[PDB]
């Protein structure tokens, strides 16, 4: 019983670890994308006005 | 980021002597000796004009 | 640069003898941001210079 | 003739790894922010005729 309680606990610990790291991975990617889409508009914010006109 | 097309002719010149004029062309090499004095400038506009020049 | 109405800017004004180097610190970018609407870039002439006795 | 046609080909944007790609074409395509003094207005037929005559 004792050693089985020990190793079942090891298994659980690791399921939690993996699941958590996967969610953290996906969060990180989404974050990175939103930041990118935001840099695209930062480009518009910084740009100088074109005085060329027809 | 930006490109301006140089519409107006700009003549910058340093006087190296009484008779001697050193031209500043875009890209030319000039010595600090000739730049020890203030330059003279030539470009043409009538008077309604308002200008700002920078070095 | 061409300007439309006569412009006076006190932030840009420098002391008359003005020998100090930190007093002259510049970004064409910020300068042109300040005066942008009234200022249109016109002529360009540049020269290349290296160390000499003087 | 071969030389000419060759360079003509070397300038087009091929779909495989090319010299231009790895060697830093200074960003390649750039969408210019043009702050100009507006392009001088001219009628072309006048120019063409005066030039033909000259």
């Amino acid at each position: 019983q004792l050693r089985r309680k020990a190793q079942r606990e090891k298994f659980a610990r690791r399921v939690v670890l993996l699941s958590q790291e996967m969610d953290a991975g996906l969060q990180a990617w989404q974050l990175r994308q939103q930041e990118k889409l935001q840099e695209e508009e930062g480009k518009q914010k910084n740009a100088l006005k074109s005085k060329g006109a027809l | 980021g930006a490109t301006f097309v140089p519409r107006v002719p700009l003549h910058v010149a340093y006087a190296v002597g009484e008779d001697d004029l050193m031209p500043v062309y875009h890209g030319n090499e000039v010595t600090p000796t000739e730049a020890a004095q203030a330059p003279e400038v030539t470009y043409e506009a009538d008077e309604g004009s308002l200008w700002t020049l920078l070095l | 640069f061409k300007q439309d109405k006569r412009i006076d800017f006190s932030g840009d004004t420098r002391p008359s003898p003005c020998y100090q180097l930190a007093q002259r610190t510049f970004h064409t970018f910020d300068f042109y941001k300040k005066h942008q609407d009234a200022m249109t870039p016109a002529g360009l002439a540049f020269f290349q210079c290296r160390w000499d006795d003087s | 003739r071969y030389r000419r046609r060759a360079e003509q080909e070397a300038r087009k944007p091929h779909w495989w790894r090319t010299y231009r790609e790895h060697f830093g074409e200074e960003s390649g395509p750039k969408d210019r922010v043009d702050i100009g003094l507006p392009p001088p207005k001219v009628s072309r037929t006048q120019q063409l005729l005066e030039r033909k005559q000259a």
